[PDB]
């Protein structure tokens, strides 16, 4: 029991959820560092 | 009398250091014969053996 607060029709003034915290800042980001394969011509490609 | 050790290698005479060869480690080191095409700028000084 209990319709939802759409498809009823009238203007009503109810609740909503939020967060405390800035969340976008952490003072960081992913930091990834990539490892070179050595020099070419020894590079495997043949895996199909 | 106070000799640690002898050994035999190759004649640093016969074999010269101006052309063709050089004897300061053991192997007997010449410069630029058989370089690996692409690699790094410290690799290639293992094949001057």
């Amino acid at each position: 029991v209990g319709i939802p607060k759409l498809e009823v029709d009238h203007i009503s003034f109810s609740n909503v959820v939020s967060m405390m915290t800035a969340n976008i800042r952490t003072g960081d980001d992913m930091a990834v560092e990539r490892v070179n394969p050595d020099d070419v011509r020894a590079i495997n490609i043949r895996n199909a | 009398y106070g000799a640690a050790v002898v050994n035999i290698d190759l004649n640093r005479d016969f074999f010269d250091t101006a052309t063709g060869i050089d004897l300061t480690k053991g192997i007997p080191l010449v410069q630029d014969l058989l370089v690996p095409i692409g690699v790094t700028a410290g690799a290639e000084q293992s094949a001057e053996y």
